[PDB]
This record gives C-alpha cells, structure tokens and sequence, in this order.
C-alpha cells in the first residue's frame, strides 16, 4: 500500500556547536506498529546520521530509552506514533543536564542509587547451607518495589527533583526501601542516614507524578511515603532514647 | 558528589503534626464547615440547637474544650506546613520561612489554648 | 593516551562480566579491577531473559540427568569435561544468587520453585516470574556496588586489545561522552561481550549485541569455535522479532496452524498432550530446533496464517498468566495487540542465540595467555550444536565465576612485558580509528547493515542449501569491500553514535562471514545446523564429530580448522 | 579541556502550569488556604463566644455577610477535595500482606470514607437533635 507520514519535532543539541537546544523536523513513515524508537532509527538511517540517543532492548525492560514526548516522560520504544498525529515533540529527558541530542548526564542518578547501599547486608548465610527461606508472604512485602529498570522517567516527572537536584530521588528511595523490607537483609541502619536527610524522603511532597509515569508500575510514591513512616519511627526512636 | 554523613533532618516532627492534622481535617472538617459556616448563619437548624446559650453550654464542657482546640489547632499545623512547602514549590523566597509559618502555628496554638481555658 | 593501571580488566558488564568482577574482587581484596561497558550495566542484554536458569534442585534429580540433557541436547558437540563441571556448579551459583537477594519465585513453604524448559525431563529451572534475566542482572549489578576493587568505566567503548608475544596487556577504549581514548593496562582480560545476534535482520536481541568481543578476538588470531550453529527461537513476534518466552509452553501453551491443528505431533513430537498437562520433550516442549523446523514444513504445506503460527494460552487462566507470565501478557498487548487471555499470539521462529564464540579451554582462557572469554561471547564448549534452553544464564555465573577466579590468578603470575611494543600497539589502535574517521566514499553504513541482515537470514537460516550459503558468502564478501567506502559524516566527539555503530557493523561483517563460511563447510546436519542437499541431511559422526574453528587472517580471508570433541562417559550413538 | 557543554534546562516558578497532573497537585496543596482561614474563623467565634452574647451575635452577623457565605462555601469545597485526595494517598504509607499479596489501597480508602460518613452523622445528630 502507501504509508502515512508524521511530522516529528525532535530537540537537537551539539555541544561543539550550539549555544543551546536547536529544534528540528523530520518526515517519518509510520503505521500502527511504529514506535518513537522506530522513528529515531529511521531518521538516523536516512535523514540525519548525526542523531544520538540511548537504546537497546526494544521491549520496555532495559531502561535506556528515556525522553520527553509532548512534555510527558515516557520510553520511546513503548511510545507509538499512532497517538501523535496532531503533533509530536521529543525532548531529552527532563531535569537532567543535556549532553548531546537525546542523551542526558545520568551521573546523579547512578550516584544516588549507589548512595543507599542496594545489596544484601549482614546475612552470614553461606551457599553450602542452602538458600534462605522466604515465603511469598515475606516476598510480597517488597516484590512490587523490585521491578525498577533504572530508566529515570520519574526523575523527569518529579518537580521536587527539578527544584532540588540534590534530592536523592524516587527510584533510589524505592530501592533502599526494597532492601529494608526483604526478610533476608539486616542493614536498615546503614541506609537511614541517607533517607533521614533533608535530601532524603523529606524532600518529597507527595506530588505523585512519579508513580504515574512509571512504565513498570513500581509505585515509588508508595515506597518513599512508607519511608517517611520509617524515617519517622527512627526519628522517634533516636529522639526518645 | 553526594554526601557521606548528612544531617538527619527534623521534618519527621512537622510531618508528624501535619500528618495528624491532615487526617483530622479529612474526617471532621466537612461537617464542621457545614454546621458553622452554612447552617448556623442560615438558621437551617431545629429550634435553638446553634443558639448562643447552647454553643456556650457546649464550649464550656470538657469534651467541648478538647474538641474546639483540636478542631482549631490540628488543621493549622497541617495548612501551614503545606504553605511552607508551597513556597518552595512556587520558588518564593520567604526569610526565616520555617520560623514565620511554624511560629504562627505555635502563636495561634497558644492563642487558642488561651481560648479553650476561656477568656 | 591517558593510562590507568588495573590488576585485570573485564570487558562487558552482562551477567557473565559482572560475576567475573565480583569473583575477581572476592579472590583478591586488594585487586583494582576495571569493569568496562559501552552501556550502563543494567542495560545489558541479560536483562531481557524471561525463561529461567538451570540447576539440579529436586530430590529426584541428578547431576547425570542434567549432564545427559545437555550433551544430548547439543548433538554431542559438547566438551563433556566442561559440561560435567557446569552442572556440578549450577546449584551453588543459583543459591549464591539467592543469598544475594535475587527474588526467586517461591513454593509456599519458602523454598525456591522450579519449572521446566529446554526439553529437560526433570524440571530444574529456577525463576523470578517471567522476568528472570531482569532479576538476575540487577542482583549482580547491585551486589557488585559493594566491592571498591571494582572500578567501572560506564559508557566506554572498548576499541581493541593490546597483545604482544602471545600475552595480553590491556585495552584501548573510547570515553563515549568525552570522545577521548583511554589506555587500560592489565595482565588478564576477560571478554564478556555477548553474542552476535544482530547480524540477522530479525533477531530477539537488543541493538548492542553486535558481536564486538568476538570480532576483536578474530583480529588477534583467536578462533571462533562452532559459529555455524545459530539457534532460532521458535516463538517470536512477526516483524519486531520480540521474544515470547518458552515459559508460555512450560505453563501449558499450545502451537497451532491455520487449521487449529497442533501440527507438532506430525513431526516426531507426538502424541498430542491434553490442554491440561504439558509433558517434557513432547509437542510444544519438543526439541528446540524441531519446533522451529516444523514451522518451515507447515509453511511448505501452506498451513501458516498470512506468515505466522499461533501460540494459544487462553486455557492458562488469569491467576497463572499474571503470576508467571506478566511480561509476556503486556508484550503481546502492545506489539501485536493481543490479550493472552482473550486471543492467541502470532509467532514464528527468529534468530536468537549464537552457539559459537571465542574458543576457550576449560578455564575460559583463549590461546593468548591472559585473555579469557566467558558468556555468550565465548565457546567454553558447553552447548555444542544446540543450546539447552535455560542453560545459558547458568553458564554466565558458573563460568563467570571461573573466569573471574582464573583471570585473577593469571594476572598474579603474569610478569612484565615490552613497554615500547605495547604502547606501539596502543598507538596502532589510535591510527586505525583515525583512518576510519578519514575514510570517505559516500556509502551509507545503515544500508550495509540492512543487507548483511537479509543475507544471514536468507543463507544461514533454519534450513540451509549450498547455493544460498554460497550466495551469502558472496554477498558478505561484497559487503566487506563496500564497508571501506563508508563515510562517517558525523565528526563530533560527545556521544557520537554515528561512529560507534559503524564500528559495531565492521565486527558484524567479520563475525557473520565466520558463520557463513563455517556452515558452508560443515557438510552435515547437526543441531541448529540443518542441510537439505544430498549427503548432508543427517548427522555424520564419522566425518564431523569435531568443532569448527574459524580464523581470520590479515588479508581478510576467513580460514577454517577443526578440533576433536572430548568424550568422557557418554559416547555418541 | 573537554569538549562538553552540559546544557542545564532551568526550572521556572510556573513549572506546575504546564501538565494537568501538576495542576491538580497545586490545587490539592491549595486546599491549605481555606483550611487555616476556617481555623482563624473558629478562633474568632471562640473569643466572641467568651465576650458574651453581644459579641457572639456580631460573629453570626459576619458569617451571614454573605460574601463570607460564599468563601465558607469554597472552604467546604476545598475540605472535600482534601478528604477525597488525602484518602487516596494515605494507604500508600502502609505495606500490608494478606495471604502472600500486597493489598490496598481500595480496602483502606473504603474504610476511611465509612468513618467520615459515620462521624458526619454522629456530629450532625449531636449538634442538632438536642
Ligand atoms: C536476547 C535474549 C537472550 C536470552 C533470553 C531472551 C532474550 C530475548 N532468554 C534466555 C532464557 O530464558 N534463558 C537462558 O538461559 N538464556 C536466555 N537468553 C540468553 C542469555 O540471556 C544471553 O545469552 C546472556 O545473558 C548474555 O549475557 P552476557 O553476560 O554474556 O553479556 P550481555 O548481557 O549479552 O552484555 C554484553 C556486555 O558487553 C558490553 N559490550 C558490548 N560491546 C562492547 C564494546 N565494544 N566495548 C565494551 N563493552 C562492550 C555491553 O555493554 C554489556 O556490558
Ligand atoms: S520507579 Fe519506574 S520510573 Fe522510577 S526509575 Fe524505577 S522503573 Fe523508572
Ligand atoms: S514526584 Fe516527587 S515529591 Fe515524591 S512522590 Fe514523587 S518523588
Ligand atoms: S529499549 Fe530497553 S528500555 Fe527502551
């Protein structure tokens, strides 16, 4: 047959040449299976070979994809042009420094996530002794908070993060929470120092956009909140003794 | 980049009151604005339910002084919390903003505590 | 070039690499290990694994039944001394993953459940719903954060390795953000860079699985073992190639043609089983290849739906679908528009896994002293002519650990090398990068990419013919000429993916020629490698029970050698 | 010297004006103004109640204004929105397992609305039927 075309607006930036973001427009063929990631590949194949963007897996599990689409944080490989016939506008993932085109400086993300210690601490059990015993009951305590693919859409959601780039973030808070609530760990006190910081849970105002854009339904807003409970118990504890 | 030994904050105190305050004004406020803000001045009540002698007969009882202090003070510590943070959100720099808002809350808290031990 | 010293470098932060980094940090607390990758470690292809991972667990299993299931599943091309070590260490590494917090799906009593894959009579695949790769790559990446020994070089694109007098000495990588090169000196290097499945037009893999680690080993005289065995996943979404786990059949799911016939009984995996109870080795849980081949035969008889077949799971139920196939549900819903509860899912075979990889002994060392290979990039000789589904992920951590331990010893007895020689190698990578940047010609790399995919798909497919193979050898050698006329029109330095993809393609051409030449030479039919022509339509243990080694000389001729299969207890028959 | 140019996008005090979800979030914290105004009001009526029926009659005269009846109607709007939204967000602060499954929030939002209905009925009944 004959494929339709969509005027896609993508936000370009080359730090060796521009003084700031420089917009563009590309005619992209499409049908009912074409993603934004399919479009970015096409543009780079036939329209602008110098166009850069992160990607890999193509099936919404890797998390490199992240970028704004009509000012919504979303994964390109799960965004489809069929829904943007009246306009589209890809911008590099919000609240992050832009390094080039659709790629952003994820440094603060990785340092945050590194700063809460996301790994089993204090369990002397050794592989010979067989596995730990943990029910689906103990597992349902944290299982939803474990599906995070470190994509970053919620940092672009969160207006607090935009106002306070020292805020450790929804993801990072959810992850430290995911280990607090695992019956196999014994290192909650090694994490509270970060979570009790002003840049901890207490920089979160329950705006709730984070969980709304999560492509894996982790509900970070639920983890943090539960962390303010906990942070508080710890406040209580410490203060009262 | 990111600190190693950050200062444990103090927000779990305010957040505690703002929590308590937010939950009181969610269950009780709706009926309180109905009664006091609408029925009372519209006389939409049977007989002398909301008449000066009855309201003073209630306010002066023990259960009334406790409820009138909670009705006033807990939503204060919840609203003024939210304002404090609305400020940051709106990028509005208020000097000693922690003192202004929370000091207003304690000011009014004392002022209402004075009131429920009666003038 | 800026230099940094390391006790060992590990290229690739997949499951394999990362386990290697851990072990290597855990074997030498004072080591300074350099783990490098062109993508942040949690973007590695590992994250897309949905089935499970294999290790003997139940009381009625035996290392011998896994041993056997792997040897036989591999058409006896397996180094039986390697497969022995493998199944004997799978239990300890799945357990060690659980000790690190991997959320393995559980039996009600707190024990780890197991389900059935790859045509293994006794079920022994551990899993975390159908997200198992995802839970396994993160458990490892997250657990690695605690070893200061591990220094990462996130989004460094490793260009080449430095070799001299038969020993490896470091590597040259580009800092992808800065566009600068960097020298990493270290006396063991552990390749862990994945398979080469993107050399196919339609594949199951992410955009980064372009083969770079194999192609580097080609350039230093290391030989890709067994590269003609490309396993095809039987159930991939049409067009996208997106993978639908087997765990759609280990849960009872069925494969039907355009007549609703469960055609797979008609091809030696009869009789048909009842909707209710799937039985291992039969029907939709058949031999991998057969389940793919049978698609081809159905397409001959005209029994495909216009061309797909159908994977029906409706008779699975909401609880079971959403508790053990959540991912599969949403994937169907978004890329083909199908509820696995209302409708059936259109699928067909898709290039998936590269059996072949860098040749390694039983220590994952290659012929070059100090250079090791582990993971999908390697061929430690575990899968022979056909990988047992759910054996791959176990490989990553069983041998990942080994590599990590073995690289750690090797670098601790290595002894120095010729500095002027080494730096002259480094200077040699740099020059070559410049020659590529200044190369011109007005050839479009992307168009070469697309043809190389169409050729591998046409000549190195499910069934193979000397005429089409020859045509793909011929197409690829034509493509090798055209690459030299590619012009890299982008000259920037900050995250220049125009340059990098061009580099990944030149690895693909090399690795793909190895596959093509290796298949054209193997005049038999074994495992994934099936030949329609006369005298090559069956296994030939007289003349070909031997590994295919492929080398590449500096004149760009792709030469083959052959080596013997270690047999221990299970003689072919 | 590197060849980078980490372009930082700036955030305006009007960030919430863009996306609707953001706006509903300002609105939901906006209910903070009518809630303290009502607590100011009650303090008035308190100290009017103490200064005798002369002052209390002044107070009821103010409540009738009726611009103050519109404001106190807006206040009854705001307090509902708060209740609606506060009830949705409370359950997330809990992590509860019921036979191997994280539950909520629907069973928690259901109970909170049941209590306020009962509190509203018992309060309307005590201040009016006597
Ligand atoms: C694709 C796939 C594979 C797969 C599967 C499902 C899909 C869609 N399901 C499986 C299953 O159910 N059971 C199983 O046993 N295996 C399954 N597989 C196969 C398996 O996942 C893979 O074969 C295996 O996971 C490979 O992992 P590995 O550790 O070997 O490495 P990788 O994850 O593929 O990542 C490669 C790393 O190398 C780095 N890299 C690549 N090129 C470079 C260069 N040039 N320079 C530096 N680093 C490089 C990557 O960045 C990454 O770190
Ligand atoms: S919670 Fe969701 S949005 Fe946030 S990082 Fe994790 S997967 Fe991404
Ligand atoms: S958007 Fe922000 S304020 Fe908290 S709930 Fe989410 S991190
Ligand atoms: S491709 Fe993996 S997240 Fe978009």
């Amino acid at each position: 047959a004959e494929m339709k075309n969509l005027k896609i607006e993508v936000v370009r930036y080359n730090p060796e040449v521009d003084t700031a973001p420089h917009s563009a427009f590309y005619e992209v063929p499409y049908d009912a299976t074409t993603s934004l990631l399919d479009a970015l590949g096409y543009i780079k194949d036939n329209l602008a070979p110098d166009l850069s963007y992160r990607w890999s897996c193509r099936m919404a599990i890797c998390g490199s994809c992240g970028m704004m689409v009509n000012n919504v944080p979303k994964l390109a490989c799960k965004t489809f042009l069929r829904d943007y016939t009246d306009g589209m506008k890809v911008e590099a993932l919000a609240n992050f420094p832009i390094e080039r085109d659709l790629v952003v400086d994820m440094t603060h993300f990785i340092e945050s996530l590194e700063a809460i210690k996301p790994y089993i601490i204090g369990n002397s059990r050794t592989a010979d002794q067989g596995t730990n015993i943990q029910t689906p009951a103990q597992m349902a305590k944290y299982h939803q908070f474990s599906g995070c693919i470190n994509c970053g859409l919620c940092y672009a959601a969160c207006p607090q993060f935009g106002l306070n780039p020292e805020f450790i973030g929804p993801a990072a808070i959810t992850l430290a929470h995911r280990y607090n609530e695992d019956s196999r760990d014994h290192g909650k006190k090694e994490r509270m120092a970060q979570l009790n910081s002003q840049n901890g849970v207490w920089s979160c105002t329950f705006v709730g956009y984070c969980s709304e854009v999560c492509p894996k339904h982790v509900d970070p807003a639920a983890a943090i909140q539960q962390g303010k409970v906990e942070s508080s118990k710890d406040f209580l504890i410490a203060t009262l003794k | 980049m990111i600190n190693p030994n950050p200062k444990r904050s103090d927000e779990p105190v305010f957040w505690g009151l703002f929590g308590a305050g937010g939950m009181w004004s969610a269950i009780i406020a709706p009926v309180m604005i109905l009664l006091v803000g609408i029925l009372l001045p519209l006389g939409l009540f049977p007989g002398d339910a909301l008449s000066y002698e009855r309201v003073l007969a209630f306010a002066q009882s023990f259960i009334g002084r406790v409820f009138l202090f909670l009705m006033i003070v807990l939503p204060l510590w919840c609203g003024l919390h939210r304002m404090h943070h609305a400020m940051h959100d709106l990028k509005i720099h208020v000097p000693a903003g922690k003192w202004v808002f929370y000091g207003l809350a304690a000011i009014l808290t004392v002022v209402t505590l004075i009131g429920v031990v009666t003038i | 070039m800026q230099t940094f010293q390391a006790d060992l470098a590990i290229v690739g932060a997949g499951g394999a690499g990362l386990r290697a980094a851990i072990a290597a940090a855990q074997a030498n607390p004072n080591a300074k290990i350099a783990l490098i990758s062109k993508v942040y470690p949690m973007r590695s292809h590992t994250v897309a694994a949905e089935g499970g991972s294999a290790a003997v667990a139940q009381d009625h299993d035996s290392f011998e039944y896994h041993f056997h299931d792997t040897v036989a599943g591999g058409d006896w091309l397996c180094e039986q001394d390697v497969v022995d070590y493998f199944v004997h260490h799978c239990p300890t590494e799945m357990t060690q993953l659980e000790l690190w917090g991997c959320p393995w799906s559980r039996r009600p009593d707190g024990s780890v459940n197991v389900r059935r894959f790859g045509g293994m009579k006794i079920e022994r695949t551990w899993f975390a719903a159908d997200k198992t790769g995802f839970h396994m790559l993160h458990t490892l990446f997250q657990t690695s954060l605690q070893f200061p020994q591990i220094q990462r070089f996130d989004e460094h694109f490793v260009l080449d390795i430095l070799v001299d007098d038969g020993h490896v000495r470091g590597l040259v990588a580009m800092n992808m953000m800065e566009g600068t090169l960097v020298q990493i000196r270290a006396n063991a290097v552990v390749m862990a860079t994945g398979g080469a499945g993107r050399v196919y037009r339609y594949n199951t893999n992410g955009g980064i699985v372009t083969g770079d680690g194999m192609g580097m080993a080609l350039s230093h005289g290391v030989p890709l073992r067994d590269m003609e065995f490309v396993q095809y996943h039987p159930t991939g979404l049409p067009g996208s190639g997106i993978l639908m786990t087997e765990g759609c059949r280990g849960e009872g799911g069925i494969l039907v043609n355009k007549n609703g016939y469960r055609y797979l009984q008609d091809y030696g995996m009869g009789p048909e089983t009842p909707l209710g109870e799937p039985k291992n080795k039969y029907m939709e849980l058949g031999p991998r290849d057969k389940v793919s081949q049978a698609f081809w035969h159905e397409w001959r008889k005209g029994n495909t739906i216009s061309d797909v077949v159908y994977l029906d799971l409706r008779h699975l139920g909401e609880k079971k679908l959403h508790e053990r196939l959540p991912f599969i549900c949403e994937l169907a819903k978004a890329y083909v528009g199908v509820d696995p509860v209302k409708e059936p899912i259109p699928v067909r075979p898709t290039a998936h896994y590269t059996m072949g990889g860098i040749e390694t002994d039983q220590n994952c060392e290659t012929r070059i002293k100090g250079l090791f290979a582990v993971g999908e990039c390697s061929s430690v000789g575990l899968h022979g002519a056909n990988r047992l589904g759910s054996n791959s992920l176990a490989e990553l951590v069983v041998f990942g650990r080994l590599a990590g331990e073995q690289a750690t010893e090797r670098a601790a007895t290595a002894g120095n090398g010729n500095e002027a020689a080494i730096e002259a190698q480094a200077a040699g990578v740099e020059q070559r990068l410049k020659d590529l940047v200044n190369q011109d010609g007005g050839e479009n790399w992307a168009k070469i990419r697309d043809e190389m995919g169409l050729a591998m798909e046409e000549g190195c497919g499910i069934y193979r013919t000397p005429e089409l193979m020859q045509k793909t050898i011929d197409k690829l050698a034509e493509l090798q000429e055209r690459f030299k006329r590619v012009r890299i029109t982008d000259t920037s330095s900050v995250f220049n993916t125009d340059l990098l993809y061009t580099i990944e393609l030149g690895h693909g051409l090399n690795v793909a020629e190895c596959m093509a030449h290796s298949a054209m030479a193997r005049k038999e039919s074994r495992g994934a490698h099936q030949r329609l022509d006369e005298g090559c339509t069956e296994r030939d243990d007289v003349n070909f029970l031997k590994h295919t080694l492929a080398f590449r000389d500096a004149d760009g001729t792709t030469r083959l050698e052959y080596s013997d299969v270690k047999i221990t207890t299970l003689p072919p028959a | 010297t590197t060849k980078r140019k980490p372009y930082v996008r700036p955030m305006t005090s009007t960030w919430w004006k863009k996306l609707p979800f953001y706006r509903f979030y300002m609105l939901r914290e906006g209910t903070a103004v009518p809630a303290v105004w009502f607590s100011i009001e009650l303090i008035f009526g308190l100290f009017a109640l103490k200064n005798g029926p002369e002052a209390w009659a002044g107070f009821v005269d103010f409540l009738q204004n009726p611009v103050i009846v519109i404001i106190n109607l807006i206040t009854l709007a705001a307090a509902l929105l708060h209740t609606k939204t506060w009830f949705e967000l409370a359950p997330k602060a809990a992590n509860i397992i019921v036979k191997d499954e994280k539950m909520g929030p629907e069973p928690i939002i259901k109970s909170l609305w049941a209590v306020t209905v009962v509190a509203t009925i018992v309060i309307l009944f005590v201040a009016l039927y006597w």
